[PDB]
RNA sequence: UUUUUUUUUUUUUUU
RNA sequence: UUUUUUUUUUUUUUUUUUUUUUUUU
């Protein structure tokens, strides 16, 4: 909304969490894991070694 | 050039006391000391030195123009070293080389054809913001045919040139970039340095791209050098500039710079209480400026045993506007400042974190080209602080009252200091003005004197034609914003009702003359005179903003606005939607009622708005 | 084949789930094994990098292979629309199915079928993210022949949407916006 | 005899003034600015039909309008199809005089809305969007 | 892709050997 | 002029 | 007091007191 009549007097909470989260995981770090989710993890449990 | 009572320089016409040795009706052996001695003996080109002509009132070269095989690059380089803005310089040169360059395809079917004549000439021309259609086509075409052949080093440089060519299409350029990246992804991942790394990102910054994946990798390596304490101040500032165009909102990086300024101010003040006062960065930068002038004078005297030279440093080769001079900096950082904040991450380390939670691979090496230890300047300069700060503002960092507070205070302290606004490139001056206007209600003392001094120098630089249209557009657009306060005056009908209005602060230092200075014209008329003289060089987006700003200082000159009526009518189709809104305001404010132009502008605005649907109490529903 | 494959799992959309082949194909009898062997061969076969012509021409040829694979990326999905585009075949002409059907036969869409159950929880006024589907452009209540829902839940749904409007938590003549799709 | 396609009552008050003389202007004195949006609201009926121009850039301010009596059609002739067609032509012709190109169309009924739409496209007045907001009763 | 690659490889060797 | 009728009138507005 | 219509170097900018009171351009 362009009009300056919406919710203004409020505190941002989303950013707070994110800001504090950089300690455990830097921004330059990876965005995804090799293990993946449940779909990916199931694959690794079925494939066999040489 | 018969008049010689005001320019006692070497080589009056061609020879000290001769004219081409009075040759009859070949012209290289007896004139090779013309260009050689003209490299450091002519003041920079400007309005007060119109006698400085590249062709010397059509006497040199030209009467067919030939014999330019040798002095091809030397001549070109000269022009670029003094910012010439004369039209009858380029057209003549290009034409002259028609038979010399097209004839070099002997071995293609002795220097080298592309990298030693086309690539070198283009570079020179580019710096001058000149139009070269012929060079664009020839270089673009060649790139498209032998892309894979070229090595990494050659690709990097080639791409740079292209990117720096607005004439070139944006769609075509982008496509080519993908090939380069794909071919060179692994090689260029660990065996890179900051010096060469920045070059790569510049391509992606001046042109639209979607290679986000590739960008992240580069940034990762760069941050490694920052934590190790190896990035020079020059590089540190350079990194921030590109970030603004890419809209890279990095928290951990910006915070580091924010705190770096704090420590610089704190440490200086601490030492002032005991007696020992270390020299400031501002003075150090200017200290070496006098040395460069001293050696130049002695060189001329030695070479010839028997004011105008104001802006002679910014035009030198290798000087990057907005940052400084490359060979004027030394490495510094964690070794001399905070060691804690930016989170280092390497290729090896990144892999580990990729898995579960709860040196041989990567090797950083900066010193490869030349030793960076001239015992020069350290830390950041006065002007370097402003450039970096602008980026933050753009991104919207000032919103967060965490770190921008203290930072802003630091700058203001030094800003209002006596003799602190006279040693800085014009590029930096534009950024400094934006910081004051961006935060009007968050300043300790109103810097009214700072604006007056800054404005005086901005007109001086524009008259010499040493600033691009885009860099000259921020100062003026932002000036009106600073001198404007929003109030809620009572309504005309009902006094209890209120309506928000705008009130502009009067200016009493822009209309008066300056008899003390050589230029008796005021600061306001000087800007207008240059704008109308070089209207063609400005684009449509760069023209309405400058005109909209002149009318905001109560400029009741209907004749000034009546010159552009014929120019705008013939270029109405090339006008954007923003351009319409930025031009009507100007005429109405000055009480210039024009029906033949306003009637036509109504149709253009409605035609652009033919694809946007907006309803009531809901907003825009369907767009395009 | 496309329609018969929806009865086995009406709560999900058909897709090539290559990552879950173990539950349907024995690891030893996996036909994908061939790929591993084949992929290694192509890399090994590129001995021309520098043997005969050098790296000069090697690079050029590399681009060729990338293009080929990208073009043919749609070849691995016959049931997909990509297959038809490649071969250039005319569209199908299914028999005209009457709109008016007995209540015994009904094939609700997978997307709306899962929302109806709501994890075996009756829909109430708090479920704002589910009532947005049971409303037309003008904001009127859809009939039982369109939403494809049972008689008992049809009356409950009408009550939840009606109450939400009284509380100023739902539009009255248009569909909700993206900023109001959240439960209470 | 001496038929004229206009309003006889207004014609008697003529005194040589130019067009758009009694219409109020803005502070700047310009009758219309290049940046503006219009939305004609058309209302149909059994005998007569009205269509006024509404400017969205001036807090929904009316500029001018027309009716069956402003084109020289009276008596039962208004019920004919020509009455709607003639009214549309006058609006389209007058639109070019002011300097408007794109004007939206809005109506509540669909009975006499066919002649007006056809006439607009025969002069140059295009259509950007069509709005229909029938205020149907929600109670018995 | 393999077929073409192999074939191409042999063509260069024959010409180079002469 | 507006409203209304197959058509028309009565009625209403007044720079 | 109520806000109407837009853009993207920013949280920015224009308008503002109830309308309408004529065909061919």
């Amino acid at each position: 909304k362009s009009i300056k009549k919406k919710i203004t007097g409020t505190d941002n909470v989303f950013r707070h969490i994110m800001e504090e989260s950089f300690a455990v995981l830097p921004e330059d770090g990876p965005e995804f894991e090799e293990d993946g989710g449940v779909s990916a993890k199931q694959q690794k449990s079925q494939i066999l070694s040489e | 050039r018969s008049l010689r009572q005001t320019f006692p320089y070497v080589l009056p016409v061609i020879r000290p006391l001769q004219a081409l040795a009075a040759l009859p009706v070949r012209s290289l052996e007896l004139r090779s000391v013309s260009v050689r001695l003209a490299h450091a003996f002519m003041p920079p080109f400007s309005t007060e030195t119109e006698e400085l002509w590249c062709a010397y009132i059509r006497r040199l070269l030209a009467n067919p123009v030939q014999l330019s095989v040798d002095l091809g690059l030397q001549i070109a380089r000269l022009f670029a070293s003094r910012n010439v803005v004369l039209a009858e310089a380029w057209k003549g040169l290009f034409a002259s080389m028609d038979p010399l360059l097209r004839e070099l395809r002997q071995r293609e079917e002795t220097k080298e054809r592309f990298p030693d004549v086309v690539l070198k000439l283009c570079e020179a021309a580019n710096r001058v913001r000149h139009e070269w259609t012929w060079g664009t086509e020839e270089l673009m075409l060649y790139a498209r045919r032998q892309l894979p052949a070229l090595e990494a080093p050659e690709a990097a440089r080639l791409l740079h040139a292209l990117a720096s060519s607005p004439s070139t299409s944006e769609s075509v350029v982008a496509r080519l970039a993908e090939a380069f990246v794909f071919l060179w992804e692994r090689d260029l991942s660990g065996t890179v340095e900051p010096a060469a790394g920045l070059q790569l990102l510049e391509t992606l910054a001046r042109k639209r791209a979607t290679e986000r994946d590739f960008i992240r990798d580069i940034s990762r390596r760069m941050h490694c050098y920052l934590h190790l304490g190896l990035l020079t101040p020059f590089e540190k500032t350079r990194l921030a500039v590109v970030y603004r165009q890419l809209e890279f909102r990095h928290f951990t990086f910006f915070r580091h710079l924010a705190e770096e300024l704090l420590q610089q101010n704190a440490e200086r003040q601490r030492l002032l209480a005991l007696g020992r006062s270390e020299p400031s960065a501002d003075a150090l930068q200017a200290a070496r400026q006098h040395q460069r002038r001293q050696r130049l004078s002695r060189l001329q005297s030695e070479l010839n045993p028997k004011g105008e030279w104001r802006w002679q440093e910014y035009l030198r080769p290798g000087y990057v506007m907005g940052l400084g001079l490359e060979k004027d900096f030394s490495p510094s950082g964690v070794i001399l400042q905070e060691e804690i904040l930016p989170l280092v991450t390497r290729e090896k380390v990144a892999e580990l974190r990729r898995g579960l939670r709860g040196s041989p691979d990567a090797q950083e090496t900066f010193p490869r080209s030349e030793d960076f230890s001239p015992c020069g300047i350290k830390a950041f300069t006065l002007g370097q602080t402003a450039v970096i700060l602008d980026s933050m503002l753009f991104l919207g960092f000032h919103h967060q009252s965490r770190f921008f507070g203290p930072v802003a205070d630091v700058l203001l302290q030094r800003a209002t200091e006596r003799g602190a606004v006279e040693t800085l490139d014009p590029q930096q001056c534009t950024s400094l003005m934006v910081f004051f206007a961006e935060t009007r209600r968050q300043l300790s003392e109103d810097p009214d004197d700072c604006i007056r001094r800054l404005t005086e120098r901005f007109v001086d630089a524009l008259v010499c034609e040493v600033a691009s249209p885009a860099q000259c557009l921020l100062f003026f657009k932002s000036l009106v914003k600073w001198s404007a306060t929003k109030s809620p005056q009572p309504h005309c009908k009902r006094k209890r009702w209120r309506e928000w209005s705008n009130t502009y602060r009067p200016l009493p230092w822009l209309h008066a003359p300056r008899p003390e200075a050589r230029d008796t014209r005021p600061l306001l008329l000087a800007v207008c005179k240059q704008l109308c003289k070089r209207v063609h060089n400005f684009s449509m987006k760069e023209l309405t903003g400058m005109l909209r700003a002149i009318a905001y200082v109560d400029f009741r000159e209907p004749a000034f606005f009546t010159v552009f009526v014929n120019y705008l009518k013939e270029r109405l189709g090339e006008m954007q939607e923003e351009d319409i809104a930025n031009v009507t305001q100007a005429f109405n404010k000055a009480k210039i009622e024009e029906p033949h132009l306003f009637s036509l502008m109504g149709k253009r605005y409605q035609h652009l708005q033919a694809n946007v649907m907006a309803v009531k109490r809901r907003g825009v529903l369907v767009r395009r | 084949a496309e329609k018969i494959f929806q009865r086995v799992d009406p709560e999900r959309k058909i897709a090539p789930r290559l990552e879950s082949r173990g539950c349907y194909i024995d690891p030893l009898w996996d036909p994908f094994k061939r790929v591993e062997e084949l992929q290694q061969q192509v890399a090994q076969d590129l001995t021309e990098y520098a043997k005969l012509v050098g790296a000069a021409e090697a690079r050029r040829q590399r681009l060729l292979v990338r293009a080929s694979l990208r073009r043919q990326y749609r070849m691995h999905d016959p049931l997909s629309e990509g297959h038809r585009r490649f071969f250039g075949a005319q569209r199908a002409d299914p028999f005209p199915t009457p709109h008016r059907v007995h209540e015994r036969f009904w094939d609700p869409s997978p997307d709306v079928r899962v929302a109806l159950k709501n994890n075996n929880v009756p829909i109430s006024w708090r479920d704002l993210h589910i009532l947005h589907h049971f409303v037309g452009e003008n904001g009127l209540i859809l009939p039982r022949r369109t939403t494809h829902a049972s008689r008992y839940q049809q009356r409950c749904i009408f009550k939840a949407i009606c109450m939400a409007r009284r509380m100023a938590l739902f539009p009255y003549d248009w569909k909700p916006t993206q900023g109001e799709l959240m439960p209470v | 005899m001496r038929t004229l396609g206009g309003h006889p009552r207004r014609f008697k008050l003529m005194g040589g003034r130019p067009e758009f003389h009694h219409v109020d202007r803005n502070k700047n004195g310009h009758i219309i600015e290049p940046t503006d949006k219009f939305q004609v609201v058309i209302t149909t009926s059994k005998n007569n039909v009205h269509a006024q121009v509404v400017n969205k850039s001036r807090a929904y301010r009316t500029i001018f309008g027309s009716f069956a009596g402003n084109v020289g059609i009276r008596k039962q002739a208004q019920q004919g199809t020509q009455c709607a067609y003639r009214i549309g032509q006058n609006i389209a012709r007058k639109c070019r005089r002011l300097g408007i190109s794109q004007v939206e169309i809005k109506f509540r009924r669909i009975m006499r809305v066919n002649q007006l739409l056809q006439a607009f496209t025969a002069h140059g007045l295009g259509v950007t969007a069509i709005a229909h907001e029938p205020r149907l009763p929600k109670c018995g | 892709i393999r077929s073409v690659l192999r074939r191409m490889k042999a063509q260069a060797e024959a010409a180079a050997q002469q």
